[PDB]
């Protein structure tokens, strides 16, 4: 049991880190499209 | 009437329009262009400079030159009256069953105004859907939101179809009450396919059903802003009927995982930064201010009542939908996949299940005085059977007790009668009769949760009184 | 029964002539309140 | 005041031009109906807004107006019997002048501007007054409201009303400033009301339940934490501690709640009785009602409303009790907001800062010395509903690291009908060694060792679980059977408590003294008779066991006799015995 | 049983759904003999009237060239422009200054967007 | 354009046993096929193109290998048409863009493949289209998304995909066709998840519209088990409307067989918790009779070999013969059990063998091999009494 | 690299068992290097040289110190030069890459600088596109006598084979050779584990007329009682192995016995006859009733000889 829940754990650590990096590429490409929008139109 | 013709941008479900700053936020318009074709558009931002329009369905014949965009209406609205009884729409309130339009007595927003929580009271009064597996042991209580939690291959449809059939009130067991109180069904569904979209027509009219339901159906292929309205327009037409008429409305909710996607899609092409998962941040707000529009109001004859439906995208409960729909509704009914392979219909199954308001729709002047404490020793006795079932595969029949063998029988009894009921419509007192029926299987004093004048009551009976005509 | 039927039929017809009828006693009189209110 | 245009519109947020002067988290009216809002950003000569209910309809170029303050509610007369929602608007007069539903931007006051008072002045022209000074007195039902000046205003009285009728706008006391004092004054709900000292944990915040009070006790201007699992009674526990707490005022919140329950809560209160007074428990409590489907800032903002006008009765002088319930609902709220703002999510979504608002939540609460020079305190007890009963979770590992106490609320007693049902291996209470000498002077001087005596036969009881799971019961010879039945002895006749009861839903310190000293002593003689050879069953049947299981429906001024009683006849039937 | 009872609602149903629609063609019909008759020049300067208001900066007036010597005296009275254009009868449409915006006041545009609400009231004439 | 929607009661026959069987797909109806790479697909696809009973056949290969292409290119003009007897190209439509011809015309290949589908159905002909990868779709997608710079959802794919998917998967269906005739158009289509993830969000789409779901195992597909479908995750939501084409066409017992098929996996599956935690020598006789004929069921019935000359096809009528036989030695052993017989000397009873075998045996010999099985079964039981 | 070593130096068609012209020549080879170290290249260098196959070789040489970037031109520079000789010259080309791996690296390098639309960790979403250009580049072509025969390697990262490099591999090429840690430090050379393994052309290949009538189903019988085998050895991890029936000490025998004389035969070369001979000598081991994958005529024709007849 102890292992199998540290395994669970750890997948769930890398699950939400891949998802972060995600949202830190989204709000990147989200701040480059604004950020052309609204300087060169 | 006024027509703005000044597109400038047109890439994916989005178009700018130049000039149009007389469009309202969220107001309905009119796309034309050469051919002549018209095609639907809600505005979604509205500047000085440009406004942006949210185009329905698909942008293949449009150009910069020769379109042009009207508006409709400021606020999404519906017309509503009782003649839509009987009736099938679209999801955005198109009749599509060929017969001529109603004349609205008024037109509502769909976007529903909050009830005010010192006008609400206290749900007291059941629903008999049926089933017996709903109506002992998870009694559904008028006002209340009792979600379905579903699988993939499990036929939720036919569970929602049969609900729908076969939902009454029981006044004559309310004291004397009154014999004529109004009951409808509305029905929503949303991102079905052909197949279901068939069956369901085919169930509501084979029957007569129809003539006290209003339908909703949102097919698969259709725009998904149309799912996004649907079951707002459904509810607003319930509401519309409940406190106004005194009905008692009935509104299943055909599949929220369907309505969540959608909600999700059109997330994404406002580029909105998604939440957790991938689903909007705000899920849980657009999900409350559905699931919270139903109730019973002081003063106020009618009640609405809400049975949402949804498949859990991989059987698991951790995941965003089912979780959001925990925090809101209250308890839920759980199909089982076991049941399902084993050739239960319907396969629920008590052990997960649970009706939070079920102790204030059961007892004395509702139902019967034995409701309760039946209900509380089938569910102990049938733990009981499962727990001797798995452990008899390893240690035998012969090594267990008399009460333990009496116990499985007891599961396997239950399991086929009690819950696979099949099509078959059962009142109240059919349901308690066949589950004390069952449990005088048990000996006389193993039935520790009920009380000793109920047991000298009802105990005593033979399984034959159902296994003679199940 | 089927003569029951037929029963229904025939008085959903006569009533539907009924009505059409009672519809042309004032159809004049629907197309100028129409008219009226159509018109600045 | 600020006044400006609608530029752009996308869904809630509103961005207004020509706003320059506008200051950061202002409230705003926007468009012609005047829908309020926040401003969270300014740049140049705009100003972002963004709104709390629907912006449907809107149209560009629709005037936006400023108020110049932040959210912040009404300190005065009028508070008490009153419900309110999350931004204090009075539900049963939005009820009145609208109907069933709640229809956007409906304005209503947080106090009745036309009910009359019977004003008492307390001051002479000529006096200086300081901030948080009396200046008057009104009766509000069984209370004297006392109207305070505002923190921060500072001056000599030039004019004095006399005594006689008055609303809440008439000012009773004129500056030579030209400042007018009234009966209410506004105060932000994100700042904390200024004190002189926070005193420290001395005494104590009597529940009227015996297990809170004497295993996990909690002090007065404490914090404290319990969960809500369902069909473990936490609704009878809270409106327990409403009716029987030792606290003057009650503060509920309730921030996210389901409408049934809201229903019921609305519902059960105005039926409830004062023991004190024997009238509606209603005439002393305020309620913040939030539904789910009500608009996300209120559903953030209730709980800073509710600790600001429990800080406000506090500085009144009286003791205050401020239930919130189910302050996930509140982080779900708070998380749905950052994610609104587009911030960087920290663990499982939530904003980074989220243990930060919490801490600045519970914080506010303690035992202090107002600026009048009165003591005022206030206690929290904050329900936490984790997603499915884990611990883990952000919202209560950020929770327990900062309450003082923990009354784990347990479904499994409940089910095997022990009420209250609370797990007494799982509590813990941190107030404990404070609050010794307050009971050593005011109860017993031997009262803690005889606690920790009662504990210890409960560990050693919980200690012998494995062999009677393993073995049967009847196998354990006397000396662990006698621990057994103590521990069953204890748990019935002492840690329960039938709240329905009319003279066991109450308990004194003294009367549960007495109950363990009984049950103490009868355990020390039972081990002494065991020593001397007498079989377990022959104690099983004495007279004294009926005595020390009636010991809790005894009422409270009878108690001595019967606690002497059966001390008595603890000595009279063991002797007997051989 | 009720099958009969929903042969007898659907007839009534469609019974009035063809008086409706007749309705709707002799309503259209004699709009349309609207034009023939010396009526026309009132109620299309009114509309042209209308719709110029609805545009406060509205640039150029447009309409069939049959109606524009009757809107040569709004032309001069508001300042505008005319200019023929084979457009629909029974209205005249104006174009606004930046040449993006556009209004049409035909009249079967006012019947189309009035008949929702007109048919209501009618219900209770016919019945 | 059709002039009406029909409801689905007819099966389509796709020679394989258990999607025959347990997972019945409708004439009209829609099915997906997902797994990893290596699980099998391809052959399936393949196999459903060769063995079917439709009219027409329509393939489409959006985005995978070229061999694949020049093996049906080669293969099929030497084939024989199940049914018309001439050669089977004559039947066959392909649509070919490879993995390393342009990705935009991914995209095009799936419309035209189901534009000429419902053109053939507008004739009156029941057309099968297999669409090989729709995951090669949704990439083509993604693809062009990034060079429009748009917002992703999910793992970048556009927000449209699911609105895309259900367009295409809903042309499928029996019609009555505008010249009043009756067509259908049965649609398969195979999914790649990356890394086998079913969660993945193009699976997850297909889940909500498709009638039959067969997923594939890898872990059979590693031990070399064939077709390798996972019994517990596949399901087909056309097994009630199906049961009066089978009553009159197959037997008059055949859905009853069927379900008795299905209760034994079920149970089978169930014990096998168990089984994983003591061993199977822990249980009683009972319950490893279920074990045996649950792996009996699993190893010859469910498997089926696309390349053996007899065994690739095989008929409704063998198949309810094959599960006749399984239920019937399965009554003889629970019967002789109950009276003490033991179970480790049925394991050895030499007709074992015989219902093992009983795959191989043409279509024509097989009736008389029935016979003689079942009169065998009666025997090896009876004679112990 | 031993393993690609060994299968260039020994590769071999067997004319006479197909019935084919009964021909002799040689593979040329085209050996493409990305992101190579000196170690390796010294070894690949020093194995060509020893076997004289130098002279038949075309050597695209990219080391871990050249720049990244020109990695993107190496495998389209060696697939231009393997094409032409094969389809031009009527050569049979084996062509081996070193590892794909630090080809992708250089890819999502280029595709993180330009802010593309990421796939599967930061990967570009371009990726399966890229590399089918570089894999469906073999194959036989209808009127000609040349051939392409590729041997990509790769190394999976964390010895995850769902991570985005050999999940898209897998999914663009015609099988994979995986190898076993866990048979590597058991000291058994090649490592390579069966199951995990797949080779999608076998059936064109083999049979009879081609290699023997018996080998299809063969293999199969391998396959089955391998991963029987594998399944008991799961199961005496947990009940013991004293509580096996004799029927699992069979299986678990004939698994060790697999993997300590079919896998691992080092550094030497087996005709197919003879590996066909120690396969029936292993499933020989088996009761005659187990081996339902193969028909009676084969067992009857080939099973019963023991294995010391070969060894011992
Ligand atoms: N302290 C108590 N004294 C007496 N009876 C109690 C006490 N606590 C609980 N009970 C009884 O047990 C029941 C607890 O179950 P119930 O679900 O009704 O609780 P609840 O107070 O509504 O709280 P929750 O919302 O956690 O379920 C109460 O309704 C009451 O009948
Ligand atoms: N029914 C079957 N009979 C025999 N072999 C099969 C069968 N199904 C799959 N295979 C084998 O599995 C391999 C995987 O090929 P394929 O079917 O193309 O898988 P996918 O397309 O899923 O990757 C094939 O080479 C074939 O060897």
């Amino acid at each position: 049991i102890p292992g199998i829940r540290a395994q669970i754990r750890f997948i769930q650590q890398v699950l939400e880190q891949r998802e972060r990096e995600d949202t830190f590429r989204l709000k990147r490409i989200k701040g480059k499209i604004e950020a052309r929008e609204a300087e060169e139109e | 009437k006024k027509e703005y013709t000044g597109i400038t941008y047109i890439s994916g479900p989005l178009l700018f329009v130049e000039n149009a700053k007389d469009l309202a936020y969220g107001a309905i318009v009119d796309i034309k262009d050469g051919t002549g074709r018209v095609r639907g558009g809600q505005v979604i931002e509205v500047s000085e400079e440009y406004a942006v329009i949210q185009v329905f369905e698909e942008t293949t014949g449009l150009d910069l030159a020769t379109t042009s965009v009207s508006l409709v209406e400021d606020v999404a609205r519906l017309g509503v009256s009782k003649e839509m009884l009987g009736r099938r729409f679209n999801g955005i309130g198109k009749p599509i069953d060929g017969l001529p339009p109603i004349t609205p007595e008024k037109r509502l927003p769909i976007t529903g105004l909050p009830l005010n929580p010192v006008a609400r009271r206290k749900p007291e009064q059941f629903i008999q859907t049926g089933i017996s597996t709903i109506d002992v042991m998870n009694t559904l209580v008028r006002g209340q939101k009792l979600p379905i939690f579903s699988g993939s291959g499990l036929p939720a449809n036919e569970i929602a179809a049969q609900i729908a059939r076969q939902a009454t009130v029981r006044p004559d067991l309310s004291g004397e009450g009154e014999k004529e109180e109004p009951f409808a069904v509305v029905f929503a569904a949303m991102g079905i396919t052909q197949r279901e979209l068939s069956y369901f027509i085919q169930e509501f009219e084979r029957t007569g059903a129809l003539s006290r339901s209003v339908l909703f159906l949102n097919k698969a292929d259709d725009p998904t802003i149309e799912r996004i309205l649907t079951p707002r327009m459904a509810l607003t037409v319930a509401e519309y009927l409940a406190f106004e008429h005194d009905y008692h409305v009935l509104v299943i909710l055909t599949d929220m995982t369907n309505y969540c996607e959608a909600l999700r899609e059109i997330g994404a092409a406002r580029e909105e930064i998604p939440g957790r998962r991938g689903y909007p941040g705000y899920m849980y707000t657009d999900l409350a201010t559905i699931y919270e529009r139903a109730g019973v109001v002081e003063g106020k004859k009618g009640s609405v009542t809400q049975i949402p439906i949804l498949s859990m995208p991989d059987d698991d409960r951790t995941h965003p939908i089912p979780d959001l729909t925990g925090y809101i509704t209250e308890g839920q009914i759980q199909l089982s996949r076991e049941l399902h392979r084993k050739g239960i219909y319907p396969p629920i199954d008590p052990l997960p299940s649970l009706s939070r308001l079920m102790n204030n729709g059961v007892g004395k002047g509702k139902t019967r005085e034995d409701h309760k404490q039946v209900s509380d020793q089938l569910y102990s006795a049938y733990a009981n059977g499962v727990d001797i079932r798995k452990l008899v595969a390893i240690i035998g029949e012969d090594a267990l007790t008399e009460n333990d063998r009496r116990y499985l029988q007891f599961a396997d009894a239950f399991e086929r009668f009690f819950i696979n009921q099949g099509q078959q419509n059962r009142s109240i007192e059919e349901s308690l009769q066949i589950a004390w029926a069952l449990l005088s299987m048990l000996p006389q004093g193993e039935l520790k949760r009920i009380s000793k004048d109920h047991i000298g009551k009802y105990y005593g009976q033979k399984l034959e009184e159902i296994w003679g005509a199940p | 029964t089927e003569a029951l039927l037929a029963r229904y039929r025939e008085r959903a017809e006569a009533e539907a002539k009924a009505v059409r009828e009672k519809a042309m006693a004032r159809l004049d009189e629907a197309v100028a309140l129409v008219l009226k209110e159509v018109l600045p | 005041m600020i006044q400006g245009v609608i530029q752009k519109i996308a869904g809630p947020a509103v961005i207004a031009k020509g706003m320059l002067g506008a200051r950061m988290y202002d409230i705003c009216k926007v468009g012609e109906e005047g829908l309020v809002g926040e401003i969270i950003r300014l740049d140049g000569d705009t100003a972002f807004v963004q709104v709390y209910e629907d912006t449907s309809g809107l149209k560009v170029g629709e005037p936006v107006v400023s108020t110049g303050l932040p959210l912040a509610v009404e300190l005065g007369p009028g508070m008490l019997n009153g419900i309110y929602d999350g931004i204090q608007r009075p539900l049963e007069r939005i009820r009145e002048k609208t109907g069933i539903y709640i229809t956007r931007g409906v304005v209503v006051h947080a106090l009745d501007r036309e009910k009359k008072w019977a004003w008492t002045p307390m001051v002479k022209p000529g006096d200086e007054v300081r901030g948080g000074m009396v200046l008057g007195t009104v009766p509000e039902f069984g209370f004297t409201h006392k109207i305070l000046v505002p923190p921060d205003v500072r001056g000599r009285v030039k004019e004095v009303k006399p005594a006689g009728e008055y609303t809440v706008e008439e000012p009773v006391v004129v500056l030579e400033d030209g400042t007018e004092l009234k009966m209410y004054h506004t105060w932000p709900v994100r700042r904390a009301r200024p004190v002189q000292r926070k005193l420290d944990p001395n005494t104590p915040f009597l529940t009227g339940m015996r297990i809170l009070d004497v295993l996990f006790p909690v002090a007065m201007g404490g914090t404290a934490a319990i969960p809500g699992p369902f069909g473990a009674g936490k609704s009878v526990t809270q409106q327990s501690l409403a009716k029987w707490s030792n606290a003057d005022v009650v503060v509920y919140v309730g921030c996210g709640e389901r409408g049934n329950e809201m229903t019921d809560v609305l519902v059960e209160f105005p039926e409830l009785t004062d023991p004190k007074t024997g009238g509606p428990l209603m005439h002393r409590t305020v309620l913040i009602a939030n539904t789910s489907n009500m608009p996300v800032a209120a559903r953030e903002a209730s709980i800073y409303v509710g600790v600001t006008i429990a800080e406000y009765f506090r500085d009144q002088g009286f003791s205050v009790a401020l239930m919130a319930d189910s302050t996930s609902r509140w982080a779900e709220a708070l998380r749905e907001i950052s994610s609104r703002l587009e911030e960087m999510p920290a663990e499982e979504g939530y904003p980074p800062y989220l243990a930060a608002r919490l801490a600045a939540f519970y914080e506010r609460a303690g035992k202090v010395i107002t600026l009048g020079g009165e003591e005022g305190a206030v206690t929290i007890v904050g329900a936490v509903s984790p997603p499915g009963g884990d611990m883990s979770e952000p919202v209560t590992q950020s929770t327990l690291r900062i309450v003082g106490a923990f009354w784990r609320l347990d479904a499994s007693l409940a089910f095997r009908r022990h009420f209250p049902a609370i797990n007494w291996n799982g509590s813990y209470s941190l107030f404990t060694s404070a609050l010794d000498p307050w009971y050593r002077e005011n109860v017993a001087e031997d009262y803690p060792e005889l606690r920790d005596a009662i504990s210890e036969l409960l560990q050693r009881e919980a200690g012998l679980q494995e062999i009677v799971q393993l073995v049967g019961p009847d196998a354990l010879q006397d000396a662990e059977r006698l621990v057994i039945e103590v521990g069953r002895i204890i748990r019935e006749d002492f840690l329960q408590q039938n709240a329905y009861h009319e003279v066991d839903a109450y308990c004194s310190m003294k009367k549960a003294y007495g109950i363990m000293k009984m049950i103490l002593a009868f355990y020390k003689e039972a081990e002494a008779a065991i020593k001397r050879g007498v079989s377990i069953d022959e104690i099983l049947q004495l007279p004294v066991l009926e005595r020390i299981g009636r010991a809790r429906y005894v009422s409270e001024e009878e108690f001595p006799a019967y606690f002497e009683e059966a001390m008595k006849e603890i000595q009279g039937a063991f002797k007997a015995l051989a | 049983e009720s099958a009969g009872e929903l042969l007898v609602a659907t007839a009534r149903t469609q019974a009035r759904g063809e008086v409706l629609e007749e309705v709707r063609r002799r309503v259209r019909e004699a709009l349309e003999a609207l034009p023939q008759k010396p009526e026309w020049p009132e109620v299309v300067r009114k509309l042209a009237l209308e719709a110029l208001e609805a545009l406060p900066g509205a640039k150029a007036l447009v309409a069939n060239p049959e109606d524009l010597p009757h809107l040569e005296a709004l032309a001069r009275e508001r300042g505008v422009e005319l200019q023929a254009e084979p457009a629909l009868r029974l209205g005249v449409r104006a174009v606004g200054a930046e040449g993006k915006t556009q209004v049409e006041n035909s009249l079967l545009a006012r019947l189309d967007r009035a008949w929702d609400a007109l048919s209501s009231k009618v219900a209770q004439a016919l019945w």
